[PDB]
RNA sequence: AAACUUUCAACAACGGAUCUCUUGGUUCUGGCAUCGAUGAAGAACGCAGCGAAAUGCGAUAAGUAAUGUGAAUUGCAGAAUUCCGUGAAUCAUCGAAUCUUUGAACGCACAUUGCGCCCGCCGGUAUUCCGGCGGGCAUGCCUGUUCGAGCGUCAU
RNA sequence: GAAUAAUUCUCACGCCAGGUCGUACUCAUAACCGCAGCAGGUCCCCAAGGUGAACAGCCUCUGGUUGAUAGAACAAUGUAG
RNA sequence: GCGUGAGCCCGGGUCGAACGGCCUCUAGUGCAGAUCUUGGUGGUAGUAGCAAAUACUUCAAUGAGAACUUGAAGGACCGAAGUGGGGAAAGGUUCCAUGUGAACAGCGGUUGGACAUGGGUUAGUCGAUCCUAAGCCAUAGGGAAGUUCCGUUUCAAAGGGGCACUCGUGCCCCGUGUGGCGAAAGGGAAGCCGGUUAAUAUUCCGGCACCUGGAUGUGGGUUUUGCGCGGCAACGCAACUGAA
RNA sequence: AGAGACCGAUAGCGCACAAGUAGAGUGAUCGAAAGAUGAAAAGCACUUUGAAAAGAGGGUUAAAUAGCACGUGAAAUUGUU
RNA sequence: GUUGACCUCGGAUCAGGUAGGAGGACCCGCUGAACUUAAGCAUAUCAAUAAGCGGAGGAAAAGAAACCAACAGGGAUUGC
């Protein structure tokens, strides 16, 4: 957690407050990022191609 | 078990990767011979040890 | 009550995976596997059976280092670059 | 763009080297985002783009490991991986030079009576 | 007289013998001597534009660099080059590199992705706490270095 | 260890952080072991109303099933009552 | 057609790439059997049989096709030491959605734990991680030609605590020592309620809490009799120095 | 690397093929079956019956008496005349 | 008393080094059977072999006589 943290930060300027991790079915880690709430995330979603 | 370990997870998780049909243009190749696949398994025929 | 009957009673195992050979081979209560030998420093082999030699010796793997000697030993195991190569 | 060719990056210093794989590599992750729910001929770059990045990090390494070869030169001890390696058996012969000392005693035999060039007329 | 059982022929069925073939075996002869702590043989997990197996490779991952040849690959798509030179290829050769987790396996352990210690750099008021990065910590033995034990023992 | 402050007060309030792996579903007259979707075997937790001495036997509420190849006739010999 | 005979030669049909006569040489050289070896196929035969656990019925819909698909309405069983609601070992995607030819569900099948394509498992507070039990294995040593057997405190020179520099180097104290592994049912720091998804929740959302570790400030307390007062007492209070 | 008065898919090594693979046993270990369309896929457009699988016409080829159950196609055993 | 030597036994993550494993067709050693033959069987034979353990190389081992002989004497070792 401390390195996905880290790493988000370098690449996107994105600062989050609590972070979730689970080991899928077929052995890749999925990462749940919440956002501090004085950002929104539809608007960076957009900008960074998500959705 | 809902108890696991970290190296049955990981063998659990090779062995469903490789149980589904072949792709379907390796049977248009040119000088190809397989037909059906040979090493399929299922939860309900064989156990294989772990 | 001999066979059947009790067949329904297996729910423990007596082996596990060998960190050495990957075989279900390592007996949980000894700590010993009963194809390789490890811990043992050596590797269990004996003379009386030579299908189950042949079945691990030199060549049925991937070799990853030993396929390239007979090349590097039939040019005199040299060093250094062609003279016109670039790059220095 | 395109794959980046070999031939000029042999010419350059380790200062634009680290731009360009930083660069590279931004590029790489980006267009890989749009990979997800669009598939075009953009695929191909990605393909191009990994092979490109492995030739600048070669270079790097190969001109880093030249330059310190020959600042351990004319030194009795270097590290281990620039050290020659041949054989594990053949790294412990004894030297030719050390192989082929001899005695006085013996030396003092060869000096006067070696091996002569002779011939027998029938 | 039909039906049924039996025998033979023609055609049609079940099954894979016979005939011909062979990038496969077996035997003999000839040449050569090359694994590993600079981490071997073996094992696990991964890598393709679209792949499960076989084959190949290791986060530089269906391969990089360098030399030679000289216009492809091919199941589809897509691009690449085009001949000046700035060079396709699952090509051939191979003298430079990368080489995950393990394995004689080496910090202590392992039915655990468990628990430690030392040095340096970067953040958080920080020599002592937390996080990130890099380099280290096995046993037997040999030669030398340095620090020590003994009324074993020498001279003031 | 103080006399203009000193304080090593287990009192009240206030600041920062808490790494790694498991978490779906069955647990059985079809998901385990018996060559199988086998009347066999396999460790526990919660436990309503009535009759009644009672977790006995018999009927019911919450909850769950209506799944085991079917149609027609009623001879011998059977199995069970 | 020939020969007493093992056999040889020809006519007709099918088929598609090699093959014979004569004299010598050579051998893994001639089949009905061996409860022979491998493979294939019959009569029995559309026969034995598909009978434990009380049981089904009417209307409508989908569909080429309905006793064993769905909805509604009846009639029944399990009868809280359940055919209920959850778990340990074991299983390994069997969980959910959409669609479906053949094969499987010892009858059928539009249905399925089968087939095809996608999705699904979030923790400082639940466990593992920590400690030892029965027991296993290194170290000092002694056996054995040797793979290795014994040995676990033993005829061992076996450690750990503090401080300061200019700074790593330097100083000062205590010592018989006394290693690791071994429990998802033993010992053990800390989280509850309400809501949410087709599929997870003491984890996700809202509210209200708690434990451990680390640096620090304000209020209050104590002190010029330097480290608090009260109650006869059992004792009380928001604090109220304590190294070997 | 070169050869044979060797064997020719029940033979020759257990393996001419994704073979020390699939599979069995808790384990040491045990361990198979499976080669051939045609010169070239030119691997059957289109019409019509059928819910579909498929059938009949019509096509490619020297041959479909070669149609991915594919060279040649014997006997046991079966159907029609 | 102070100081400086010697001998034996130790510490150090001191400087520099080295062995384990694999392979084992051929080679050098140790340990070591029984089936079978004798028409029974115990010495004997299978056999100074199979299985087990230790150690190397492209070859290994042996080798320049405390030899053979009894001759008018030969002259390291290895192989046919
Ligand atoms: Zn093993």
């Amino acid at each position: 957690k401390a390195q996905i943290k880290q790493a988000l930060k370098k690449l996107y300027d994105i600062d989050t407050v609590k972070i979730n991790t689970l080991i899928r079915p077929d052995g890749t880690k999925k990462a749940f990022a919440r956002l501090t709430p004085d950002v929104d995330a539809l608007d960076i979603a957009a900008t960074k191609l998500g959705l | 078990p809902s108890h696991k370990t970290f190296r049955i997870k990981q063998k659990l998780a090779k062995a469903q990767k490789q149980n589904r049909p072949i792709p379907q243009w390796i049977r248009l190749r040119t000088g190809n011979t397989i037909r059906y696949n040979a090493k399929r398994r299922h939860w309900r025929k064989t156990r294989l040890g772990l | 009550t001999k066979g059947t009957s009790s067949f329904g009673k297996r729910h423990n195992k007596t082996h596990g995976l060998c960190r050495r050979c990957g075989r279900r081979s390592l007996h949980n209560q000894k700590k010993v596997c009963a194809s390789c030998g490890y811990p043992a420093a050596k590797t269990r082999k004996y003379n009386w059976s030579e299908k189950a030699k042949r079945r691990k010796v030199t060549g049925t793997g991937r070799m990853r280092y030993l396929s390239t000697v007979p090349r590097r030993f039939k040019n005199g195991f040299r060093t250094g670059v062609p003279k016109g190569a670039r790059g220095p | 763009n395109g794959k980046v060719k070999a031939g000029q990056l042999w010419s350059k210093n380790k200062e634009e080297l680290t731009k360009i794989l930083g660069e590279l590599k931004t590029e790489l992750s980006q267009l890989r985002i749009q990979k997800i729910s669009s598939s075009g001929a953009k695929l191909n770059k990605i393909h191009d783009l990994r092979k490109s990045i492995a030739r600048v990090l070669t270079v790097i390494n190969a001109k880093q490991r030249a330059q310190l070869r020959l600042f351990y030169k004319n030194k009795k001890y270097l590290p281990l991986d620039l050290r020659p390696k041949l054989t594990r058996a053949l790294r412990r012969r004894l030297s030719k030079e050390d192989a082929s000392r001899v005695l006085e005693k013996t030396k003092k035999r060869l000096t006067h009576f070696p091996q002569r060039k002779y011939a027998v007329k029938a």
